[PDB]
């Protein structure tokens, strides 16, 4: 998985999926990819999340050509399993997306978040 | 505003957001359309404090008393030897103002009708009682 | 004595430094600073012109890898009459590569002859007589583009920009075909006016007055291979009771070209679409395995490029080709398109009914998957594997769906 | 390479000497420094000889210098010829050291023989080069006193290629010379029309 | 060749005035200035938003600071 | 804004080869070497002069840094026509274009940068442009592409990279010329996001002149950009 | 070849030009003096398109390419001639019809 890149760490990845799994509670959570590419397009991702163990890999890998494009933060996990589980469904998922909202009760960790993406990017 | 109101009471997701995108590019169009003007910090290196001292903005560049204060176009002065009309830009520099108005105004009523719509969803709803989907 | 290589993109240049430790001098810029200086202290011992720019590209990259070509290995060669000569080169790494070729040469790559490589390289458009610098910069020029070819992996079978001429070209050369068709119908039908409504086919129409000039000869030509039994003689029986005019052989000449014209029109066309077939075997193998080849040419001309329809999500694949039903759908409160270009789709066909949307949204997210596969894998085999089992995955929905 | 690290070896030692300002050198001869550039076909080995022969114009003056007009001769038809700007930079160098140590030496006789060398290549000159190069020999010479001759050698070329029906030939003269009469003041302009005019009389007289 | 006499100063001197007042005209006037670049700067805060880059620099400086 | 419509004005800028649009709106205008095509789409004002119909594209600020050095008001640009010119960290030719006008025909341009995504946008654009040549390599070992380089009166470097100093230290000492140009656009949140701006650049101020190079003005980018510069200084060698 | 393109304006002797020269890379003295004999040399394009054609930036397109490239530009040509064609009979017809007009 070279191309995954960059990869959260083993640290990094709970509070990655900390924050998705109160956003699937608060319905702030676009998930798979298709909504992904959405939520970039009209703007509305604070930063998108996407599992390195996918097969073939590149499916997602046009979600990080959008991003830069828009200055978006994003981030690698290493599981798509684990992923889809912390969005909260019974299937795996291998993108997913946090909806932009100011006046959310999860709002201050997310921008946490987004600052430690950034310095990882 | 009663025109968000009449909008969310009459109007459709689908519909609002297509306007909301629209003026999102047509707002970028403007924006790059428009220029504005420096409000840059900019500082100058002297090699010594009686460089500095004698320094003055008018020998720096070679130009005039009328010139340093432009920044944007302070020609060398070696080089140098409407009422309707300004209104008119004024309109442009306001005419996407009522795009950068109105798309927030869009936004917010695309985020009502996202939330109701939420709410009619089949779900838990104890506020969202953790459980999973199958 | 002391030898410099210079790399220029004309070609390899030693120049023998009258000094053997020039490079121990602290006053070189002093003493480089002019064209007569350097010409002075440095004389050109061999130059090994690039014949051709394939050549300079193998000799560039051996310069970028630090290895040493044979080009260079026989100018080298040149100078081993030379007993214990100083070599001055700009890279260690190439120092090192010359070093073991073990020349009867001392190689030295130091800090120092960045100088004389400054100043050899400062005046190199005089320092070598017979080339302008107009011409060094047109050669630099070229070597880069193919330099940046290579480095970026590209590949004359690897261009998209074919498929959105040829599609563009395709849909260009079905509509003059039509009007030439068109054409030879009225101006062949002035003559005989009855062959349009039996015969629709614009190639059928002209191969008929290929084989038959005027209509005395339709009792005794036969249109076996271009008709069927009934309607050959439905245009023959037309013929004796035809109600247009002779005309003169003149006017048969020329009109006999226009059909002429027609057919080869026509074989060129099934040329350009066997063609238009190869290229997107090559650049799109997956999607062509799904969605078919005459879809997927305008899938890609619809975006503009393939990256941009790879990075275009698979909803909107969906409805690329029904906008104008969709945007007039969104504002007026009715019902969307559902199928827009992929309607045309072979797998959409065996769908029916309310089924017919459901593959289409299938087949789009798994076109998506074909296609990014398509344009994003830097190692890509040309197999179409990836379209082959997103194709089985969309069979099966459908046998379980229709049924 | 023994001739080619030999005349390096004396420019490097005519800088020394003139550092430490020998007014002349007695002995010294040009003959076999002229005959060098006739022997050795090499360009290399005639440009450096050429530099020698300049940094000489300084050190024994006129004791050096009495059958330097070959040298002139030479680079009219050859060193001028190649259009390279090293040999364009050593014709320059040499115009402006030789000439004037040649008119520090019936001064007028070898000025026109100047001339003659390089007008007679005029046309063979580059194009880019050829008002430079003139220019360059125009001002050397005392301008007032060499335009004339000039003029009249370009009226010859100009009047044949009317008479051979050269009329774009012809035209790139009038640019050239306009160009060339471009770069001199008011005063040297008039006197070489006035120094023309006087060399039409004598034709006329001598008709 | 740096010659002027006091004449050339003069009149050179007059053409700087002359360009000058010129494009005084293309500048236009202050008055919409100061109304304009109350509408210019509302337009930039938006479209450059930077309201979550301010804070951030802050959340991140108040983090890395020891807590006493 | 500017539009097909409007008519406007068209008089030269401070610097020579940078040209200024008059009318409604003041736009900063560069006459284009490619007549008929916007290379990342920005619009074009068309003019006749004696008559030859002369071609202009429109330089955006905000998509270039460069621009907005422009309006900022940089009081000297070693980038003018007829100089050859080296360009790191070319991720395409939305800036390139606008520097490969100025240069005019007789400049070049040397484009340097290192994914190879957006290089294959740059090659496509230099098709267009004669005087750009690209170099897909990186630009910390300039050892590799000296092949393809002559000299460079100015280097302006616009990476966005920790180390973008060394960059500049090493291709300036491989290929620019003494006395040269320097131009350097720094955003100090790559180098150090933790301090503020203003103690970044002075940090990077000190190792230019470390490499021998003297800073002679630097501009901040704003409203355009935040916690960004351009700092321009002079290769003296001596 | 994109320097070519401009160096013959004529469409027509471009088609023809490029029927012969299929690939840049092929470049002979003796293919320069068949270069040379379509079309003129006063021009001087024959000496241009060996000296642009060593250098330049058109990337090479595949064979299968070139092949379309060639047969296309077989297509103009044989219009050209045919519209030849029709325009003398055209010229021929009005003289028998309307010889007056």
């Amino acid at each position: 998985n070279p191309k995954a890149f960059p990869l959260a760490d083993a640290a990094l990845t709970q509070q990655i999926l900390d924050v998705v799994q109160q956003a699937a509670n608060l319905r702030q959570l676009k998930k798979g990819a298709n909504e992904a590419t959405k939520t970039l397009n009209r703007g509305i991702s604070e930063f998108i999340i996407m599992a390195a163990d996918c097969e073939p890999i590149e499916i997602l890998l046009h979600l990080p050509l959008l991003c830069e494009d828009k200055n978006v933060p994003y981030v690698f996990v290493p599981s798509r399993v684990a992923l889809g589980r912390a969005c909260g469904v019974s299937r795996p998922v291998i993108a997913a997306s946090i909806t932009t909202n100011d006046a959310s009760a999860i709002k201050t960790q997310i921008y946490a978040v987004k600052d430690k993406i950034e310095t990882l990017l | 505003s009663m025109d968000q109101v009449k909008l969310l009471k009459t109007q459709d997701s689908n519909y609002v957001r297509t306007l909301r995108q629209i003026e999102l590019k047509k707002l970028e169009k403007g924006a790059k359309q428009l220029m504005f003007k420096s409000s840059g910090n900019h500082t100058i290196f002297v090699d010594s404090r009686e460089k500095m001292n004698e320094f003055t903005p008018e020998k720096f560049f070679n130009t005039t008393s009328e010139m340093v204060n432009r920044s944007e176009n302070r020609l060398t002065k070696d080089q140098l030897a409407k009422e309707s009309l300004d209104k008119k830009k004024l309109k442009k520099f306001k005419q996407v103002k009522q795009h950068l108005q109105r798309e927030t105004q869009l936004k917010q009523v695309q985020q009502r009708m996202d939330a109701q719509r939420e709410l009619l969803k089949k779900g838990s709803k104890k506020k969202w009682k953790k459980q999973r989907k199958r | 004595m002391a030898y410099v290589l210079t790399e220029t993109s004309a070609g390899y240049a030693l120049l023998k430094a009258s000094d053997k430790k020039i490079y121990k001098s602290s006053s070189l810029i002093q003493d480089l600073d002019s064209s007569d200086k350097v010409l002075k202290e440095f004389k050109i011992a061999a130059f090994s012109k690039f014949n051709s720019a394939a050549n300079a590209l193998e000799e560039a990259n051996s310069i970028i890898e630090g290895k040493v070509s044979s080009q260079l290995e026989k100018l080298l060669e040149e100078i081993k009459k030379d007993k214990k000569s100083t070599l001055i080169v700009s890279e260690t790494k190439l120092a090192n590569a010359i070093n073991k070729l073990g020349l009867n040469f001392n190689v030295v790559s130091d800090a120092v002859t960045l100088d004389i490589y400054r100043a050899i390289k400062e005046y190199l458009p005089e320092l070598l007589p017979g080339m302008s610098d107009n011409d060094l910069s047109k050669m630099s020029l070229g070597l880069a583009h193919s330099i940046g070819r290579h480095k970026l992996k590209f590949s004359a079978d690897k261009v998209d920009v074919m498929i959105i001429q040829a599609i563009a070209l395709l849909d260009d050369l079905d509509k003059e075909l039509n009007t030439y068709a068109m054409r030879c119908k009225e101006w062949y039908g002035w003559h005989f006016p009855e062959l349009a409504k039996i015969v629709t086919d614009s190639v059928a129409y002209a191969r008929i007055i290929l084989t038959m000039g005027i209509r005395s000869k339709a009792s005794e030509t036969d249109l076996s291979e271009i008709l069927p039994e009934e309607i050959e003689e439905r245009v023959k029986t037309a013929a004796e009771v035809s109600m247009g005019t002779e005309i003169t052989q003149t006017d048969l000449d020329n009109i006999n070209a226009l059909a002429e014209q027609i057919v080869e029109f026509a074989a060129y066309r099934e040329q350009l679409s066997n063609y238009l077939s190869a290229r997107m075997k090559a650049i799109a193998p997956n999607l062509t395995q799904l969605v078919g080849e005459l879809v997927g040419a305008r899938l890609i001309a619809h975006s503009g490029s393939l990256i941009s329809l790879a990075k275009s999500p698979a909803s909107t694949i969906q409805i690329l080709g029904a906008e104008k039903a969709l945007f007039r759908a969104l504002k007026t409160k009715h019902d969307t398109p559902k199928y827009g270009l992929l309607y045309h789709a072979s797998l959409v066909g065996q769908a029916t009914g309310k089924n017919k949307g459901k593959i289409a949204r299938v087949l789009a997210a798994k076109a998506a998957v074909s296609l990014r596969y398509d344009a994003l894998a830097e190692d890509r085999d040309d197999s179409g594997d990836i379209g082959l089992e997103s194709r089985a995955k969309v069979e099966n929905r459908l046998s379980q769906l229709e049924g | 390479y023994a001739q080619e690290t030999l005349i390096s070896c004396t420019l490097n030692t005519i800088t020394y000497l003139k550092e430490h300002g020998c007014t002349e050198l007695t002995n010294v001869r040009a003959d076999i420094l002229v005959s060098a550039i006739r022997n050795s076909a090499s360009p290399q080995v005639q440009n450096k000889l050429l530099l020698v022969i300049g940094s000489l114009a300084t050190l024994s003056s006129e004791v050096i210098l009495h059958s330097v007009m070959p040298i002139f001769t030479f680079m009219g038809a050859h060193s001028i010829r190649q259009d390279d700007e090293f040999t364009t930079k050593v014709v320059e160098r040499t115009i402006l050291t030789v000439v004037p140590a040649l008119i520090k030496n019936n001064e007028k006789e070898e000025m026109e023989f100047l001339l003659l060398s390089f007008t007679t290549a005029l046309q063979h000159v580059p194009r880019h080069r050829r008002v430079k190069l003139f220019s360059t020999l125009i001002k050397t010479l005392d301008p007032v006193k060499a335009l004339g001759s000039f003029l009249f050698l370009i009226a010859q070329q100009y009047s044949s290629a009317l008479v051979n029906f050269k009329i774009g030939e012809a035209r790139i003269l009038i640019e050239f010379i306009k160009a060339l009469l471009v770069d001199l003041h008011v005063n040297e302009e008039l006197s070489g029309l006035n120094d023309l005019l006087d060399i039409i009389k004598l034709l006329t007289s001598s008709k | 060749e740096g010659t002027l006499t006091d004449h050339e100063r003069k009149y050179l001197n007059k053409l700087i005035k002359r360009n000058s007042q010129n494009l005084r005209s293309w500048d236009l006037e202050e008055e919409v200035r100061d109304e304009l670049e109350d509408i210019q700067q509302s337009i930039l805060k938006d479209t450059v938003s930077t309201a979550n880059t301010d804070r951030s620099k802050r959340r991140r400086f108040k983090r890395k600071q020891f807590k006493e | 804004g500017a539009r097909g419509g409007a008519k406007v004005v068209i008089e030269p800028h401070r610097h020579a080869g940078v040209y200024i649009a008059r009318g409604k709106e003041d736009l900063l205008v560069t006459k284009n070497m490619a007549p008929g095509e916007s290379v990342y789409g920005e619009k074009r004002i068309s003019v006749e002069e004696p008559p030859t119909k002369v071609e202009y594209r429109v330089w955006n600020p905000f998509r270039s840094k460069l621009a907005a050095g422009i309006m900022g008001g940089l009081d000297e640009l070693f980038i003018a026509p007829g100089k050859k010119v080296l360009y790191l960290g070319a991720a395409s030719g939305t800036s390139v274009s606008h520097v490969s006008d100025v240069v005019g025909p007789e400049g070049v341009v040397y484009a340097v940068e290192f994914s190879h995504r957006p290089g294959r946008e740059l090659i496509s654009m230099a098709k267009k442009r004669p005087n750009i040549i690209p170099i897909i390599e990186d630009a910390r070992h300039p050892q590799k592409y000296r092949m393809l380089i002559g000299m460079v009166d100015c280097v302006f470097a616009d990476v966005a990279q920790p180390d973008q100093a060394r960059i500049i230290a090493l291709n300036s000492h491989m290929f620019l010329k003494d006395q040269g140009g320097v131009v350097i656009s720094i955003k100090a949140n790559c180098i150090d996001s933790t301090v503020d701006a203003e103690t970044v650049f002075a940090r990077e101020v000190q190792k230019l002149r470390e490499e021998r190079i003297k800073p002679l003005e630097q501009l901040t980018l704003e409203p355009y950009e935040r916690d960004h510069c351009i700092v321009v200084g002079r290769y003296m060698r001596s | 070849f994109p320097e070519l393109a401009k160096l013959v304006p004529d469409n027509y002797t471009f088609a023809k030009l490029v029927l012969f020269i299929k690939d840049k890379a092929s470049l002979n003295d003796d293919s320069l003096h068949d270069l040379a004999a379509l079309l003129n040399e006063d021009s001087g394009i024959a000496q241009r398109v060996i000296d642009n054609a060593r250098i330049s930036m058109g990337q090479d397109i595949s064979e299968t390419d070139m092949e379309n490239v060639c047969v296309f530009a077989q297509r103009v040509a044989s219009l050209a001639d045919y519209r030849r064609q029709l325009y003398d009979y055209l010229c021929e017809k009005m003289h028998t019809v309307a010889p007056n007009l």
